[PDB]
């Protein structure tokens, strides 16, 4: 039940913005 | 005579005694200072070299037509010419590129810079490289051929150029070692495609085999940008496969990922020839197909994030139509083919039929092969009005399909056995559906 439209499997990273998601580095 | 050398020696020492003034700003004067320099060369076959003069006047001639130039050198050889000539060339070309907007960024500076700025620095660089290839390298060949009367000329063009090449190859390396970020794909390709030109242009302008070393560097630089493009596109596919959000799209609207991914793939196709050469239907064809599979596979699981199976369909329809529209309204449709597009239409056709069955079957049960179906209808209208079918044509046809089933069925049921809604009330309430807003009726 995530709260952002984008959510990374590997790292925690989530965002409602695709550009921000697709250029995120896995932390 | 030796007196014709004395007079020649005289005016040289007179001119040597005033380095303030340049010889090439006086009509009758510049004519005389050559005749003296010729007799020096004649006599040998005091140093009276006056090359320190001619070497500085050539410097002060190339820096602020090119006729005084090609006479300074015929008298200069009869080495220090080359080293000087090449220097000023190297300097003036350094300044052209600075003006163009070519920085020499460090690895730390590159890694720290915000994309919006790095974007504009890459944009500037591509423009710079286009200029270097299409204007400068040709211009520097024309100058050497006209100025220098040896074939030395091969050495001079290359030494005049190296500095200019090295300075663009620097920023080539800057982007080559930059962290892989889908943002940058289009720009790296712009840089790759621009830099590729250098070799052809250099192959056409270099007679000898000393231009091979510079061509070697440019190749190694291209090949690294080649690596940077494969890695970037990989990172896109990697980050797409990793995406696992379980937040349901409200109103069953098109997912932002669908917009971003399809915009991205539509832009790749503008680089088919390069991408086909670097990846190993077309190699891009195969990749475009894989990446869109991942998008669909992701969206299918997002369609299961609903209690309502009807909204699952509306969502799958809206998103699968958007995908097909962007494919058909671009060169994407051409690459992955009709059979691909026909199938997706098939799936969209079935998704709509799934909706009409799922949502409108209990409502058509409340009339038989007292009965309060008002709660069924009110509940559908309640929240299916707040739903969205963005495409006007699809939205229109879902409503026409709904009405044509429900309306005549209600005219019969009421018209026979009869007390809240008239058939017109339902027709009007049906027209409020999928408008992404709560309908006026209640
Ligand atoms: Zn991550």
């Amino acid at each position: 039940s995530d709260t952002t439209y984008h959510k990374c499997s590997k790292c925690g990273y989530g965002s409602d913005d695709s550009d921000a998601y697709f250029n995120h580095k896995c932390n | 005579s030796a007196a014709a050398f004395d007079a020649a020696e005289q005016l040289i020492q007179v001119w040597d005694g005033t380095p303030e003034a340049l010889v090439f700003e006086a009509t009758e004067d510049e004519v005389a200072e050559y005749l003296s320099a010729v007799d020096v060369a004649i006599e040998h076959l005091a140093m009276a070299r006056l090359e320190e003069e001619l070497r500085h006047l050539m410097v002060r001639h190339a820096v602020p037509t090119a006729r005084g130039g090609p006479l300074v050198n015929p008298f200069e050889d009869q080495r220090e010419l080359a080293d000087a000539y090449c220097g000023i060339r190297r300097d003036l070309l350094d300044e052209y590129l600075s003006a163009l907007g070519v920085e020499r960024l460090s690895i730390d500076e590159v890694q720290r810079i915000e994309w919006k700025h790095l974007n504009d620095k890459m944009k500037k660089w591509v423009q710079a490289v286009k200029t270097v290839v299409r204007v400068l390298l040709a211009g520097e060949r024309r100058l050497c051929d006209q100025v220098l009367s040896v074939s030395l000329r091969e050495e001079c063009f290359i030494e005049s150029t190296k500095g200019c090449i090295m300075q663009i190859l620097s920023f080539g390396d800057a982007v080559a070692v930059c962290p892989r970020s889908p943002e940058k794909l289009s720009r790296i390709l712009d840089m790759y495609e621009a830099l590729a030109e250098v070799i052809p242009e250099m192959k056409d302008l270099c007679l000898g085999s000393s231009g091979d070393g510079v061509i070697s560097d440019v190749q190694a630089n291209l090949d690294r940008l080649g690596d940077a493009i494969r890695g970037t596109l990989f990172e896109f596919g990697k980050v797409l496969q990793l995406e696992s959000s379980r937040r349901a799209m409200t109103a069953g609207e098109i997912h932002p990922m669908t917009r971003y991914v399809m915009n991205y793939l539509r832009l790749l196709v503008v680089y088919s020839d390069t991408l086909d050469a670097l990846l190993d239907m077309t190699p891009l064809g195969k990749r475009l197909l894989k990446l869109i599979s991942y998008l669909e596979a992701n969206l299918e699981e997002k369609s299961k994030l609903y209690e309502d199976s009807a909204l699952e369909c509306i969502f799958s329809m809206n998103n699968l139509l958007y995908i097909v529209q962007k494919v058909r309204d671009s060169e994407l449709g051409k690459i992955l083919g009709d059979h691909w597009v026909k199938r997706r239409n098939g799936k969209i056709r079935q998704y709509s039929k799934s909706y009409l069955r799922i949502s409108w079957m209990k409502v058509l049960s409340f009339l038989k092969d007292f009965k309060n179906f008002n709660l069924a209808f009110e509940e559908i209208y309640r929240n299916q009005t707040t739903w969205k079918v963005p495409d006007p044509q699809l939205r229109e046809e879902l409503k026409i399909s709904i009405s044509e089933n429900v309306i005549p069925a209600y005219r019969a049921f009421l018209g026979r056995y009869g007390i809240k809604y008239t058939p017109e009330d339902l027709e009007s309430q049906l027209s409020d559906l999928f408008e992404g807003a709560p309908g006026p009726a209640n």
